[PDB]
């Protein structure tokens, strides 16, 4: 009867406690900016760090005593962790033979094998066998991907909907079949008719699209400025046009000036018109009203809101160098 | 490799039930018999294959109220799968993320009919992977002649 | 007008293989075994 | 009997919609750089670890 | 050094293989692993007209 | 039976452009005579470099054999071998040529690697 | 009729579109040799042309692979078929033919002392196979563009047949725009030669 959080897609991050203690165990020692002579990666169980064969031999290659790393690691990792969870420990060794290790949640492969209740050597690529391994919903892969961000400081990025396809991809690569995908339908709901299901899905998916759009919107806002500048598509160009615009600069850059969002500085009718006619001279796109030129050429990987913001005169009229 | 793999296989815990109406074994049969075969590859190579290990219950499998044995910390409670619409762009991914031969996406972009706006991005990242494959060998060939498929293969 | 699609361009010098570049050397490879008639 | 090509009633002399596929493996001129690429030195690509790591 | 039949049958096996000229004859020299050395077969460095065509 | 020295004489250039169904193929670039034993050496040496999981090698042995001893008399543009896919594996020309490069030398007359479909003999010759 | 006198070649209506010099395209009436006409007819590719069949016929598009394509033969189709035939007639005529050349060769390496130009490829085309074409349509090989033809034995060069996309010619020939003209030059002494 219970349904925990019913809202349009606010289950994104894991809960508070996980994020917090993971914030202070999984972490980044700041890069000292020395010359790194070793970049190491290990698989080490939570409570047990050994001076044994991999890490002991590898530390004795530099003449370093492995006991200290093992001790700091064990003291850091023994509380807070369920047993038999293998962690990725990345040790960076600089030219002073001073080092910095990072601790990271298990490989995605581990999470996939656990979420499938599959131990080692039960799972392989499809053409190598010819039969799929265990079914998986996209629901599960979202909570596998929840666990691996780029930076625990900001678990949001990269955005979930993207990095899910990574996990889905790896799983697929393992021979895992899927539900919503790899098969024509989605796992059957008991309580509803099919048209109910699909009419749900059509509104939910577009709600998701809006949310995501505003997410990468503010995400782009946080970034340095140069991305909100002008990178025109080269796709509308007629290939001979592209390469002959590679043979000399003036075509490509007059094209850049001709199609630019109307902005206080770049808005001039005098130099813009003769740019358009310089392009029409050599037979670059000649059917264009300037206002559709500001459409066909615009940064395509640039998100929606800033792109309609740039296509508009008013919202772009406000930004001027004051003094 | 044996490293980085689970040495123990904990189990599924079913917290709450996704439906208020319990299904007949004849429903549980007609659903499970639907999932035993599935398609592999998307193109003129399209092969019906058999799926090993299909869960007893289809309704109760991944869709809600199940806790995943992915838990990591000591105080970590097994994550309980929430409702569908609560996961961002999941319906979108059901369209977007699947096996795409490049040809198949290219003709979609040329016909200007995309199933999803993300398939744009899916396409470009594909192309990049292919020419990445090109750029690598060109860096390897630069340093020495690396001759493709001249060596004897297997034993 | 036949001259559009029909090409008479006599190429005076035969373009050689770029040994002065390491990568353009290997990429331009003509895989061939010469055979005297029997 | 003598045999001679029929006149051209409609459309181009050299086939367009009916075009045969070339028969060369279509390595793009730009995908594998060998020759035939005329690029103004301003636009030189792919220097990502050499000169294009310090752009402009 | 192994004598290849023409320039095309030349190839660079090492990181350390170079192209080099021996008096108009093109060759490959390896400062390490000398078994890598390849001569494109051609006239002897010293030939007269009656002696070698 | 007991045909004279000149019979099934290869020395013409043929008008038929071969149609190769395999993904790649090996084609005779001249006229000559090839013994079966040679074609089996070529067959084995090719098979070695083929990724057997994704591929199958089709040889065309069905042309007439002529007395010498029994061998084949080949015109220009006759198909010999075919790389036929069992899966989605797609070879470059580099790879194809690298593969057939193994079995080429055993075949006494010159050969060219040709892509799937009708041989374009404006490009090949 | 009689088993003795057998019709040299017998008229046929084509349903599929067959590749070679004997085979026609779909919906054309042509008389071919007995052997090939029978092996076409029992294989369902061609039929014996009764009247109502001349008026319309069931042919086949290779995609659907059943004879679903109805083409009725009217004036504006008949003319089209006449042109198409008149085209690939030239095509098959030239490609099957091998034009014999004989000439003078002095000195050592195997050379014609008077190399062939484009005008006398076109010439022999007329003289032998009565193929009348504009000689500017002929093109030579790269190696022979500089010297003319000039080498003894087997040479070939390409003839460009311009118009067909309109006759919809594809896959029924070896390629759309070209034909390989096969030349053979034989050295003869002053008795039998010219030039
Ligand atoms: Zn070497």
């Amino acid at each position: 009867p219970k349904t925990v959080c019913v809202e349009p897609g606010s289950n994104r991050l894991p809960e508070a406690l996980v994020v917090e203690k993971a914030r202070d165990i999984f972490g980044r020692p700041e890069f000292p900016g020395k010359r790194v002579l070793h970049n190491w990666r290990f698989f080490i169980k939570a409570g047990k760090a050994a001076t044994g064969p991999p890490v002991g031999q590898e530390f004795s290659k530099l003449g370093l005593k492995a006991m200290d790393f093992a001790k700091v690691f064990n003291d850091r990792t023994k509380p807070h962790f369920k047993e038999d969870v293998e962690l990725i420990v990345r040790i960076q060794v600089y030219f002073d033979k001073s080092y910095l290790f990072t601790i990271e949640p298990p490989p995605t492969a581990w999470f996939i094998l656990r979420a499938l209740r599959k131990k080692r050597r039960e799972t392989g690529p499809v053409p190598l066998r010819g039969h799929y391994c265990a079914l998986m919903t996209l629901e599960m892969a979202y909570e596998i991907a929840k666990m691996k961000p780029l930076c625990w400081g900001r678990p949001e990025y990269p955005l979930l909907e993207t990095r899910v396809r990574r996990v889905v991809g790896q799983a697929r690569r393992m021979g895992v079949c899927f539900i919503g995908v790899d098969t024509p339908y989605s796992s059957p709901v008991k309580d509803m008719t099919e048209q109910q299901y699909t009419e749900e899905c059509e509104r939910y998916r577009r709600i998701h699209m809006e949310q995501y759009t505003t997410l990468r919107q503010r995400e782009l806002e946080e970034a340095p400025l140069i991305e909100r500048l002008h990178r025109p598509n080269m796709s509308p160009l007629t290939d001979e046009q592209i390469e002959e615009g590679l043979r000399d600069p003036c075509l490509l850059d007059t094209l850049w000036r001709a199609s630019h969002p109307l902005s206080p500085y770049h808005r001039d009718l005098r130099e813009r018109e003769l740019a358009r006619r310089y392009l029409n001279a050599r037979g670059w796109v000649k059917d264009m009203t300037p206002e559709e030129m500001r459409i066909v050429f615009m940064n395509y990987r640039l998100p929606e809101g800033e792109k309609r913001k740039q296509m508009d005169e008013a919202a772009m009229s406000g930004e001027v160098y004051w003094t | 490799k044996r490293t980085g793999k689970p040495a123990d296989t904990p189990d599924y815990k079913q917290v709450y039930l996704p439906y208020d109406a319990a299904p007949t074994e004849r429903e549980l049969e007609r659903e499970r018999r639907r999932f035993k075969q599935a398609y592999h590859g998307r193109m003129e190579h399209r092969k019906l294959v058999e799926v090993k290990e299909v869960p007893l219950n289809v309704y109760t499998y991944g869709k809600e109220g199940m806790s995943l044995p992915i838990a990591i910390f000591k105080d970590q409670k097994d994550p309980v799968i929430g409702p569908e619409w609560t996961y961002p762009g999941i319906y979108e991914n059901k369209i977007a993320a699947q096996h795409w031969y490049t040809e198949e996406l290219f003709d979609k972009e040329s016909k200007e009919a995309f199933e999803s706006p993300w398939q744009q991005q899916i396409l470009d990242n594909q192309v990049k992977r292919r020419m990445a494959k090109v750029m690598f060998r060109m860096r390897q060939v630069n340093m020495k002649a690396v001759d493709l498929f001249q060596k004897e293969r297997g034993s | 007008d036949p001259s559009a699609f029909v090409s008479d361009t006599v190429k005076l010098r035969d373009d050689k293989r770029p040994y002065w570049s390491r990568r353009r050397w290997a990429l331009t490879d003509k895989f061939l075994v010469p055979k005297s008639p029997k | 009997r003598y045999y001679a090509l029929p006149h051209l009633r409609t459309g181009p002399p050299m086939p367009t919609t009916l075009e045969q596929p070339s028969g060369e493996f279509p390595w793009g001129k730009f995908s594998t750089m060998v020759g035939g690429t005329r690029i103004h030195p301003l636009y030189r690509p792919d220097g990502f670890f050499k000169d294009n790591m310090y752009p402009a | 050094p192994q004598m290849v039949m023409s320039r095309d049958e030349l190839k660079l096996r090492c990181e350390y293989c170079r192209f080099e000229w021996i008096h108009d004859t093109l060759c490959v020299r390896c400062p390490a692993q000398p078994s890598h050395d390849q001569r494109e077969m051609w006239l002897h460095s010293t030939w007269m007209w009656g002696k070698q065509q | 039976i007991r045909q004279f020295r000149r019979y099934g004489d290869p020395r013409y250039i043929n008008n038929e452009a071969a149609l190769i169904r395999g993904q790649w193929g090996l084609i005779t670039a001249d006229f000559g005579m090839v013994t079966q034993s040679q074609m089996e050496n070529a067959r084995l040496a090719i098979l070695r470099r083929l990724p057997r999981g994704s591929f199958t090698l089709t040889m065309h042995t069905d042309y007439e054999e002529f007395p010498v001893h029994f061998a084949f008399k080949f015109t220009t543009g006759v198909p010999l071998f075919e790389i036929m896919p069992i899966s989605a594996r797609r070879l470059n020309q580099a790879e194809a040529e690298g593969i057939f490069l193994a079995g080429r030398p055993f075949i006494p007359l010159q050969t060219v690697v040709v892509p799937q479909g009708r041989v374009d003999e404006y490009h090949v010759f | 009729m009689a088993p003795e006198l057998q019709l040299e070649y017998m008229p046929v209506l084509f349903t599929r579109t067959i590749l070679g010099p004997q085979g026609g395209f779909a919906g054309e009436e042509r008389l071919v040799k007995l052997e090939v006409a029978r092996k076409y007819m029992e294989a369902g590719h061609a039929v014996t042309p009764t009247e109502e069949l001349r008026r319309g016929l069931w042919c086949y598009n290779p995609d659907t692979d059943k004879y679903d394509c109805f083409i009725e033969r009217n004036e504006e189709f008949l003319d089209f078929a006449a042109r198409k035939r008149q085209w690939l007639d030239v095509y098959w005529r030239v490609n099957t033919g091998y034009l014999l050349f004989g000439r003078q060769s002095w000195g050592q390496g195997f050379l014609i002392n008077c190399p062939l130009r484009k005008r006398d490829v076109a010439q022999k085309l007329w003289e032998q196979y009565k193929v009348r074409i504009d000689p500017r349509l002929i093109e030579f090989r790269e190696k022979d563009r500089r010297t003319g033809i000039q080498e003894l034995g087997h040479n070939w060069c390409w003839l460009y047949l311009p118009g067909a996309e309109e006759l919809g010619i594809n896959r029924e020939v070896y390629d759309n725009k070209r034909v390989k003209v096969r030349i053979h030059v034989r050295k003869m002494n002053s008795m039998f030669a010219l030039y």
